[PDB]
RNA sequence: GUACGUGAAAUUGCUGAAAGGGAAGCAUUGGAAAUCAGGUCAGCAUCAGUUUUCGGGGGCGGAAAAAGAAUAAGGGAAGGUGGC
RNA sequence: CUGCCGAAGGCAGAAACUCAGAUCAGUUUUAUGUGUAAAAUGAGAGUUUCUAGUGGGCCAUUUUUGGUAAGCAGAACUGGCGAUGCGGGAUGAACCGAACGUGAGGUUAAGGUGCCGGAAUGUACGCUCAUCAGACACCAGAAAAGGUGUUAGUUCAUCUAGACAGCAGGACGGUGGCCAUGGAAGUCGGAAUCCGCUAAGGAGUGUGUAACAACUCACCUGCCGAAUGAACUAGCCCUGAAAAUGGAUGGCGCUUAAGCGUACUACCCAUACCUCACCGUCUGGGUUAGAAGCUCAGACGAGUAGGCAGGCGUGGAGGUUUGUGACGAAGCCUUGGGCGUGAGCCUGGGUCGAACAGCCUCUAGU
RNA sequence: GGAAGUCGGCAAAAU
RNA sequence: GAUUCCCACUGUCCCUAUCUACUAUCUAGCGAAACCACAGCCUGGGGAACGGGCCAGGCAAAAUCAGCGGGGUGGCUUGUGGCAGCCAAGCGCGACGUUGCUGGCUCUUCCUAUCAUACCGAAGCAGAAUUCGGUAAGCGUUGGACCCACUAAUAGGGAGCUGGGUUCCUACUGAUGAAG
RNA sequence: AAUGCCGCGGAGCUAUCAUCUGCCGGAUAACGGCUGAACGCCUCUAAGCCAGAAUCCGUGCCAGAAAGCGACGAUUGUAUAAAAAUAGAGGUCUCUCCUGUAUCGUAGAAGAUGGGCGAUGGUUGAUGAAACGGAAGUGUUUUAUUGACUUGUCCAUGAAAUUCCAGAAUCCAUUGCAUACGACUUUA
């Protein structure tokens, strides 16, 4: 819980409003935010239901140039900034500049996919949503609503998990030779009093 | 969204009416 | 209160903006979707409306009101010469679309491609492309390290190709440079594909084979700013609405026809090309006196049925169908009969000056 | 300099400074630049008035808290333990 | 320009003088029946006189009669509005708080604490899933009710003599009872609807057959081992119709809520409350060591009609300033400085060229 | 093709 | 003179197309006026009058050109009539039942409450043809004097013009256009 | 001879008065079913699944953000990277989680000058070469050569009166595939 120039949140198991609402607040301080992964957030309400939501946003429109009418965004990270901006003060200088703090993107790109990716506990689904209770996916909604890079994400997305696996499993390995060599050492032991 | 076909919100004349008519319904009654 | 006497709306909501296109060569928007299991070939080709002549074939199409006729129409004859592939673009597929991840040119660009890129030839010092020509001879270790990245990590490859509009008797000296989708094998496939056919001509006689169906896309003639009567059909307080019908640009727009189907095509060098089976008669595809406000076709060119946007002289682009539809008018063959070759420059009465100067007398001239 | 004392405003041109995504104007606080002016600005201690926020000690009340613990009687049983 | 007083649907103020009173009260007790009379608390109470403005109307409240599909109409009182800014209800003439001098600090009311938005994504217990949920606000128009949605209850039922259900079986014989008929045997159709047996087999619950026949229940036996059923009430949920461009619990959104109900803390801020400074008005005390002054103290502060008082500025007149001025009067311009709550005043710089100003009175084509 | 338009041979053509 | 009829004629019409001159366009010169609180996007709300200013949203990028003229009062309501009696779930009423009697010519878009087209369920639906009902507004719903034809059908509604009857700016549409 | 009148009349324009062209993937609604409870039977529904309308969403087609972007050409202490589930995960039958209050790092006149003792390590700078990374590759590893500093531990010097915070394009010209004017398409 310290300020930090950027702040990467992993938006898997995430509930759409809830985590906008806690990126909203980080704006406002004043913190740019990377939000990755967001063909992963979860809405609360069967799929149907978000469907005829969605379906409903649609249907607003200009009678007289549809071109200035609503602009209808289908990406799942242009859905989660409408929820986001839609909770500032995007009329004014304060707000402008807080849409600016934020970036939300599909998948993990690799200038980010090297950085840890903390998570919003008051967002998570697991923690914040009764058992036996009927929720949708963002990158599925978008499919069905007319996002169509979903199949690239998806293997692009399994690219990196192999390869993040990889790297794990390297940095494991040279963890548990420093943590072979712990024990070896004395002071480790010696004088650890203090807790350490 | 609103995902209904009646707007959930009320104008005020409208919410006004209620407490006109209502109190009268139960001068009626009595 | 509704309308009383309704009708269809008159114009078409789909094609709109009526408004100048922003180019002049017809543009792809869409390539036909990609097999591995079939190996290189190209998609698109790019030809000149020379002019339209009419034809008379024997009609093969069973059950049909006239099975075994003999049946005219009305056909439009683009000039092919073969384009010479100049570069190869590789396309990576992101979540953001398709992006030009690279291009490799190739050593000895003509003078006709390089003319694009120049809106004044003759003042330019003709310096494009000349560091790259240095490079290409001293490292090709370099050039080679692209083709692998494209071979690598691109998904999609298309070349580089563009018309030897030399060869065509236009006015214009810039040749028109654009990207076929190479369809086909693996994207390793399409890049060898690609080396091997740098600075060498692909002629429509390997792209089209006289009896597909093709898209024929370019941009329309134009007719000018015209008002409501011509551009659209026209025979509560509110504020006007864009479905309104209004006064504006007619023409000039870039348009798709689709199912377009090759009767023929015939070769430059050949004589016989405007003589078949039931004609012999030999003549050439060019029309007595010549094409009206074109010229002579000297090169290889394609017959297609009914009539193509944009006026003479004006670039096509032929593709491939995207999907694939196997109605018996799309399936069978065509046997022409005769082709008619009088002059279009008045009513012209005689194909060939040879056979008009038999049934003329003497001409004292 | 006669289109002539002094020569305002509306309005216009030039120069310099600044602002500008479907209004502009104005007010409050402060920054930035420009400018003018006169001792100026701080820190701590001991106090007084107002006030907010933690902590300790001590009485006095209730069923002289109710509980509870420890320890002697008797009674009852279970959601029945060891046993049977 | 500022200050004070301030309405009206006979008032508010001014002056002239009573009594330091039992003299009055939009009040409550006591006694007698909303009337009257004689303890509480508060307040200094008053009488004659004249003189501005107004005598309207909207909203709600409780008392009645006439009423009707349905609203509605006519009275009396009460307040709010009108003369009233401020906080909240997304915004608002009538809803919830709160009556306003200039400021500092503290604390609240109403409403709120997911983000927009200052404040707990607090604690605790329940309810609810809605393919057109809810945040609504006596849920009053549709409204009478429907639902194999859920959670609680209330009243009657059987149940280790074996509950409900489930499978196995019996579910009969007089009799095909009698009229009725092509053909009707319980089941096209007309009254019942009796009996032998029981643990039970209905002159028969339905299907079906031309008629039959066959199966089923409603009725009993075998296995199987525990709870089960019926009728109502309450809360939420669906439905209980509504059209015409895009669309609104304010938005985004929210489903162990950020919806509904309750309980308990913590927190947010109004011009409101408290402490202090200051401005002004009023009131009271004192003052012989610009009296038109000095000094101490307290309370008070919206303001239309209206009433009262004190000041700023303009032209001209009388008096005065040994008044200002060609070493630059008046005027004018100015991103300069200063004073006053304000009307306004002084001043620096520039321009400019011949008159001008303070103080006390007078005067007005101010 | 020949008033099928319009409330209707308004206006032109038949001369 | 009016009316009718038959013949005759023709761009009134099917159904518009083409041609010429002028204007409009640009340019050189000259050069106004009306009007003017300020202006200029839409949706829902702002008790009303909803408006452009206020609230909540969609949005929002200089400077411009030519066109065309748009902009200067119940959460009502719907499909089922009036009188009397019999019940009677229940709280004198009493629900459903039950019985007694006499304006037209062209125009953009939206709604479904669907005439046709698509797909379904039911019916003595053998087939064909058809009836009713469900999802469904994607796409059509004509030509002539209620009449008679065509058509698969000729379904119902919401938000420039003429006849008989009374004595600037903004929008829409095209066209340029400085700029990281 | 104000297009005197008439016939034909290329080019252009134009006519359902002429010719050509108008396509396929998901998700559903009414509705028909599978398994299957609730309710020891049954059941299309509760959890799931299948088929299913001219319907909805895409593909295709038109426009191209004139404040979205990529490729090509020429160029006059700013410390910390698995994944997945939450009625389960991972590690060697056994063990761990039950939050980063964790881990890496952390002295020095803002990082000075020397002396030892102990280790071949750490910080690494500079270059030099290998590999890897294309989703926006914003970088990663591997080294090599060295120049450094080497708190690993133990000693000696100086700090202060900072004496109480602050090469191209365009105009002129040309073209007619275009056109009110711009613009556009060519030549030059």
């Amino acid at each position: 819980s310290e300020f930090q120039k950027v702040v990467v949140i992993d938006a898997k198991g995430h509930l759409l409003g809830r985590l906008a609402s806690v990126v909203a607040k980080q704006l406002l301080g004043g913190q740019k935010v990377v939000v990755v992964r967001c063909e992963e957030l979860n809405i609360s309400g069967h799929f149907f239901r978000n469907k005829l939501k969605y379906l409903a946003y649609l249907r607003k429109a200009c009678r007289y140039n549809p071109s200035r009418g609503a602009f209808h965004f289908r990406a799942p990270s242009r859905i989660f900034q409408k929820a986001v901006r839609g909770m500032l003060p995007h009329k004014t200088a304060r707000g402008q500049a807080a849409l600016e703090h934020l970036q939300a993107v599909e998948g993990i790109p690799p200038p980010f996919d090297k950085q840890k990716r903390v998570v919003v506990p008051a967002a998570l689904r697991v923690l914040r949503l009764k058992p036996g209770r009927k929720y949708c996916t963002v990158g599925r909604l978008s499919s069905e609503v007319g996002w169509k890079y979903n199949d690239i994400v998806a293997k692009l997305e399994e690219r990196r998990k192999v390869k993040s696996a990889a790297f794990y499993q390297a940095k494991l390995a040279k963890q548990k030779k420093i943590a072979s060599a712990k024990e070896a050492s004395p002071v480790n032991q010696k004088l650890s009093q203090f807790g350490y | 969204v609103s995902l209904k076909k009646k707007s959930k919100r009320r104008t005020t004349r409208l919410r006004s009416r209620i407490e006109k008519k209502a109190a009268e319904s139960k001068r009626k009654q009595k | 209160s509704h309308c009383k006497f309704e009708q269809p709306r008159h114009g078409s909501l789909g094609f709109l903006p009526r408004k100048r296109a922003s180019r002049q060569r017809g543009k792809v928007k869409a390539f036909p979707k990609d097999d591995a299991s079939k190996p290189v070939h190209l998609t698109a080709f790019l030809g000149y409306k020379a002019g339209m002549t009419h034809i008379v074939r024997d009609l093969d199409r069973p059950g049909s009101k006239m099975h075994k006729r003999e049946i005219l129409e009305a056909v439009t004859v683009i000039e092919t010469p073969p384009m010479v592939v100049v570069g190869v673009v590789g396309y990576v597929e992101t979540p953001r679309g398709l992006r030009s991840l690279t291009t490799v040119w190739a050593e000895h660009l003509s003078e006709e491609v390089k003319r694009r890129f120049y809106k004044n030839w003759f003042k330019s010092k003709k310096k494009a492309f000349t560091k790259y020509a240095k490079k290409y001879a001293e490292s090709t270790q370099s050039i080679n390290r692209e083709l692998e990245r494209i071979k690598k990590y691109c998904s999609v490859v298309r070349v580089l190709a563009h018309t030897q509009i030399r060869k065509t008797p236009l006015a214009q000296k810039k040749a028109h440079l654009m990207e076929i989708q190479v369809n086909g094998g693996s994207v390793a496939d399409k890049v060898e594909w690609a080396r091997e056919h740098f600075e060498k001509t692909v002629d429509i006689k390997s792209t089209f084979e006289q009896n597909e169906m093709i898209d024929v896309i370019g941009v329309t003639r134009g007719k000018g700013n015209e008002g409501t009567t011509a551009r659209w059909g026209t025979k509560h307080p509110a504020n006007v609405q864009w479905t309104v019908a209004r006064a504006g640009n007619a023409g000039y727009m870039h348009r798709t026809q689709l199912n377009s189907k090759i009767y023929r095509i015939g070769a430059g060098d050949d004589a016989k090309n405007a003589s078949t089976d039931f004609d012999a008669t030999e003549k050439r595809i060019t029309p007595m006196g010549g094409f009206v406000r074109y010229g002579v076709v000297e090169n290889d060119f394609v017959m297609l049925n009914g009539a193509t946007p944009g006026p003479v002289k004006r670039v096509l682009t032929l593709r491939k169908s995207l999907l694939t539809h196997t109605s018996r008018k799309a399936l069978e063959p065509v046997s022409l009969k005769w082709i008619d070759t009088a002059s279009k420059f008045g009513h012209g009465r005689f194909q060939t000056p040879a056979e008009a100067k038999q049934f003329l007398g003497t001409l004292k001239k």
